[PDB]
């Protein structure tokens, strides 16, 4: 009946299934807004940024790819969008990170309108890893993916700002 | 009725003392509940502003942005801190408490699921209800009383120059 | 009652307050008496202090002359929004934002008092704020209404005269005594 | 279905997402809209008439022209206060 995360507000109700819950939701999103598109957006969000900031701290301690293309000699993260765009390179990029969103999409739309798909499920498992699972060790992984992307969304920001603020690469 | 719902009818020698003389109680009578989660936020942040300008007459936080030379006595530390930094960052963090905090908070506390003044500090809280309104009646007295210090002391502060 | 200087019955010779059920081709489009009560309270609370606004700020004989330091110097009142809006923007917009939040507020909360469905009684804006429908009595308080409704409404004849000095500058003959 | 009687519709008109929220959320991000278009018209009015910064449209600004469109979601979502008011939120 009261939040866990801030027990002082009353629990926003709609969060009852959902393994990454702390009641925490206190502008109260889950009441206006579908649950299943609040953690289909959460979960797109996170698995973003966990291979984000992998990426941006790669590149910041050296790794280029080898051997390097034209236009992407000197060339830190936080310069690498543009010269990119310039080389090719994120153009290709945007072009198939468009056709996985626009079939993604019809994912969602189908997801809203019933089709009982969890949200952030594609078929993407094919290293095992689930063969038979009990749903108390699925819910479990679940939150696993949940927790890190949580972080990786805030250290991402935190790198991004920092590297440009602060004018450094990634060991400050 | 604010007096038999709520709790802080009383003067500085513990006598009953009903203190409504205009009757907003009374004539905005819904908001009694916001009247008194806004007396206590006042209350609160009074009593740690009369701290902070005390103690800022004597210490600093130890950075030269903060230094004795830099903010001479304790009133220009608002003006010779805004551009800087430190104005800015409590203006963030305070605003988004008011944003995510206090502004769920006021509308728990106008559906009735949480009293007004309730952040979850109940550590120190004593249960026997009327042992608690003891310490709320404390907390409005020594509320009540410091927002006529940090008046007092900002003021003279000013027309007068002198620290404490 | 507030109808001693006309007699003591309600006054209105042209039947305006009729036409809404006079007749039955303009449906709702006469105001009823909630909306004609309440612009006659509005009406007439905004003459109070827009003729004590060119009372305070004339700077002749019997008016008296008040200022308040800072705000811009055009003692001819004709023009003084003019330039207080263009020297004081913020100012101007504060106060036009606050008049703005009071004036939906108003209806906002009541329903259509063009067509008598309001819930609240005309002229009360929730601005008691002191007392004193708690403290005076009930009939202290029904003759302090009638007190505001002539006084507005004699405000209102002094806007009137004040608009028709600045038109026809032979319309009000008690206006040249005192200068 | 949306027909409706009375002085006021139901919430549902609003839509699935603002027949939920509270009259007050909804009438504060009125407030937020139109001051984010007036603040918007008035810097492009700026942006205008500074002699370096209008040639060949440099004072369109994409932030302001998508600011500008609070004008409309401003009049909405204080309509759409104004309904869940009138109907308990
Ligand atoms: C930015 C993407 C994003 C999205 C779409 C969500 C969405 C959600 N979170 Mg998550 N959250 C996030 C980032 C996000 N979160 C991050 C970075 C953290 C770490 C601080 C958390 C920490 C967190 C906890 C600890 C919990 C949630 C919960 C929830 C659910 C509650 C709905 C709600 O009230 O807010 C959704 C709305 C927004 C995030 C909009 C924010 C934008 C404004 C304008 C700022 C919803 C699925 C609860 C849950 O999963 O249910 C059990 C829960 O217990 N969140
Ligand atoms: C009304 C609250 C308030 C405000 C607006 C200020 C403001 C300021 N203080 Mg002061 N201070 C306060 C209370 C306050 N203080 C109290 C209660 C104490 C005694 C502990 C102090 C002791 C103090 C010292 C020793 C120094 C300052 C200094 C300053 C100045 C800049 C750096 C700073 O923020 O200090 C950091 C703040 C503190 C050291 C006080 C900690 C805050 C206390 C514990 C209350 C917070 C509890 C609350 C739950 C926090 C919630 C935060 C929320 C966002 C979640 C700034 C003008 C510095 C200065 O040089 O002045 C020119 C400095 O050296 N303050
Ligand atoms: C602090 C920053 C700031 C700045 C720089 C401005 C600047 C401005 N504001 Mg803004 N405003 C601000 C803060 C600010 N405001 C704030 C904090 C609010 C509250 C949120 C507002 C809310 C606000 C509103 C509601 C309005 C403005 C308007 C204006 C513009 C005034 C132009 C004017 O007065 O011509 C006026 C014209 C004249 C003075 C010339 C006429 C003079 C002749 C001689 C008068 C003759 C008599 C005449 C015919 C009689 C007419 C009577 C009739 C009006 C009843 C100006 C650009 C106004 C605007 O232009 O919006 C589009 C406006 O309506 N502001
Ligand atoms: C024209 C469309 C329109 C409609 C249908 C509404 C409807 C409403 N307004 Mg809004 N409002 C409007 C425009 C409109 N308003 C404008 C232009 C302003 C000034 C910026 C406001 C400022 C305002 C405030 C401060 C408040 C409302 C409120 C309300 C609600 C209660 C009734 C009331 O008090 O409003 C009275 C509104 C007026 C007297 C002004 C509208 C008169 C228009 C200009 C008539 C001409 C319409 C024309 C045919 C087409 C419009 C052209 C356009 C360019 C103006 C109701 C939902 C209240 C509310 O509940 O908010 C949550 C409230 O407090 N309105
Ligand atoms: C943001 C907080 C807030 C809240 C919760 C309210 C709430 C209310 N105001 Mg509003 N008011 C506010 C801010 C607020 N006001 C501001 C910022 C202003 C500008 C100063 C006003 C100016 C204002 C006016 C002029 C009026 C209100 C009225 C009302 C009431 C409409 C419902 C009612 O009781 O009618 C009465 C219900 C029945 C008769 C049944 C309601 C209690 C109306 C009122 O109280 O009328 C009696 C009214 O006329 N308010
Ligand atoms: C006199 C002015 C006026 C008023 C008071 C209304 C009132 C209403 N409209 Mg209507 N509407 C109007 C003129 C008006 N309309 C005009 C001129 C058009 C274009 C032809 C529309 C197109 C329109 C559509 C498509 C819909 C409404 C809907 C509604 C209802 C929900 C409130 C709302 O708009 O959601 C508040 C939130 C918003 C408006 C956010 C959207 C931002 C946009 C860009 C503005 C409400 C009864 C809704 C409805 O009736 O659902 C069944 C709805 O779906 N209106
Ligand atoms: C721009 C202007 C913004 C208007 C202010 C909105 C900020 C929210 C706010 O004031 O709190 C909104 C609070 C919420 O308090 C109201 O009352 C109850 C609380 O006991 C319930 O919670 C109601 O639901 C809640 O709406 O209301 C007030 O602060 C009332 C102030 C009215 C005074 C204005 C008249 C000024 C003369
Ligand atoms: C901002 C997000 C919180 C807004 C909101 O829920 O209002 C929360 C509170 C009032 O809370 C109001 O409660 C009412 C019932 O009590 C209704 O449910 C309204 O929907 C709700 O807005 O608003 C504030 O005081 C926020 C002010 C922040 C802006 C300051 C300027
Ligand atoms: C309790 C709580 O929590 O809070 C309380 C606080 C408070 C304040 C007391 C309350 C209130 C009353 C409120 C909120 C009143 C708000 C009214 C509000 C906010 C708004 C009307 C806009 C009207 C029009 C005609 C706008 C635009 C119309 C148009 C046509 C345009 O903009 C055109 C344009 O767009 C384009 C098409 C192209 C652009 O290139 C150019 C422009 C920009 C010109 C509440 C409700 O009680 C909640
Ligand atoms: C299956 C169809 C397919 C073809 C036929 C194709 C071809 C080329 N790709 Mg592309 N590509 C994908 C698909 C295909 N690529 C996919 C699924 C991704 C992940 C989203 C992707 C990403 C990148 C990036 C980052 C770069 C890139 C490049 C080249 C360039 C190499 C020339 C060479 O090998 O000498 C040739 C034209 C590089 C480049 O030089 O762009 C100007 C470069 O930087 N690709
Ligand atoms: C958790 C996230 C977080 C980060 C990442 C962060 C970062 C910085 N803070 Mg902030 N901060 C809080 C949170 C965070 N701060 C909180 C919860 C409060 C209490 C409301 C708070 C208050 C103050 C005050 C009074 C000052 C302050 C500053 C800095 C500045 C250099 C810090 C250093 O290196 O010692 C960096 C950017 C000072 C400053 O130099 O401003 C120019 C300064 O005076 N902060």
């Amino acid at each position: 009946k009261q939040s866990q995360a801030l027990p002082f507000l009353p629990y926003p109700e709609n969060l009852s299934g959902y393994v990454g819950d702390a009641g925490f939701d206190p502008l109260r999103f889950s009441d206006y807004f579908p649950m299943d598109y609040l953690r289909e957006a959460e979960i797109k969000h996170g698995r973003i940024c966990m291979l984000a900031t992998v990426g941006w701290i790669a590149v910041d301690m050296g790794l280029r790819v080898y051997p390097v293309p034209a236009g992407l000699e000197g060339v830190t993260a936080a310069t690498a969008h543009d010269a990119s765009v310039a080389q090719g390179g994120l153009g290709q990029v945007f072009g198939w990170v468009a056709v996985a969103e626009m079939a993604s999409w019809i994912g969602v739309s189908q997801m809203l309108q019933g089709s009982g798909r969890e949200p952030g499920y594609f078929g993407f498992d094919p290293l095992g890893l689930m063969k038979g699972k009990s749903e108390a060790e699925v819910n479990n992984m679940k939150l696993k993916e949940i927790k890190n992307g949580r972080l990786a969304m805030l250290a991402f920001s935190g790198i991004c700002t920092q590297s440009v603020l602060f004018d450094k690469t990634f060991p400050f | 009725s604010v007096f038999d719902n709520y709790v802080g009818a009383k003067d500085f020698r513990g006598a009953e003392f009903k203190f409504d003389p205009l009757k907003l109680s009374e004539t905005y009578e819904p908001f009694q509940g916001w009247f008194r989660e806004s007396e206590l936020r006042h209350g609160r942040t009074a009593m740690l502003a009369v701290v902070g300008y005390i103690a800022t007459d004597f210490v600093r936080i130890p950075g030269e942005m903060y230094s004795f030379e830099a903010i001479p006595k304790s009133a220009d530390a608002h003006d010779a801190l805004i551009a800087s930094g430190p104005m800015s960052q409590l203006l963030l963090w305070i605003g988004l408490f008011d944003l995510v905090v206090t502004a769920p908070a006021v509308q728990a506390m106008g559906k009735g699921e949480r009293e007004p003044g309730d952040f979850g500090l109940k550590w120190f809280a004593p249960s026997s209800k009327d042992a608690f309104d003891k310490k709320r009646e404390a907390e409005l007295l020594n509320g009540r009383l410091a927002m006529f210090a940090i008046g007092g002391i900002a003021t003279q502060s000013v027309l007068n120059g002198h620290g404490f | 009652t507030g109808f001693e200087e006309v007699g003591g019955k309600p006054w209105d010779p042209l039947s305006l307050g009729k036409l809404e059920d006079a007749n039955d081709t303009f449906p709702n489009m006469f105001p009823k008496s909630q909306y004609l009560q309440e612009s006659e309270i509005k009406h007439g609370r905004m003459c109070m202090l827009a003729w004590t606004g060119v009372w305070a700020t004339h700077v002749g004989g019997m008016g008296l002359g008040m200022h308040i330091p800072g705000m811009p110097v055009e003692s001819d009142w004709t023009k003084a929004l003019g330039v207080f809006a263009a020297e004081q923007p913020a100012l101007f917009g504060a106060i036009l934002l606050f008049i703005s939040i009071a004036e939906g507020e108003s209806v906002g909360h009541s329903g259509d008092n063009w067509r008598n469905m309001s819930t609240k009684e005309p002229g009360n804006l929730g601005f008691d704020w002191m007392g004193l429908t708690k403290k005076l009595s009930e009939e202290k308080v029904a003759r302090y209404k009638i007190v505001e409704l002539k006084n507005g409404r004699a405000a209102m004849i002094a806007m009137a005269s004040l608009f028709a000095m600045e038109a026809i500058p032979g319309s009000v003959p008690i206006m040249n005594v005192f200068n | 279905d949306m027909t409706w009687e009375g002085e006021y519709p139901p919430s549902k008109v609003l839509g699935p997402i603002m027949s939920k929220m509270p009259s007050g959320l909804l009438g504060l991000i009125s407030i937020a809209c139109a001051a984010v278009c007036a603040y918007s018209i008035a810097q492009s009015g700026v942006l205008q008439q500074q002699p370096g910064a209008y040639e060949n449209g440099s004072w369109v600004k994409w932030y302001y022209v998508l600011g500008s469109f609070g004008g409309p979601l401003a009049w909405g979502t204080h309509v759409a206060s104004w309904i869940q008011r009138k109907n308990g939120m």
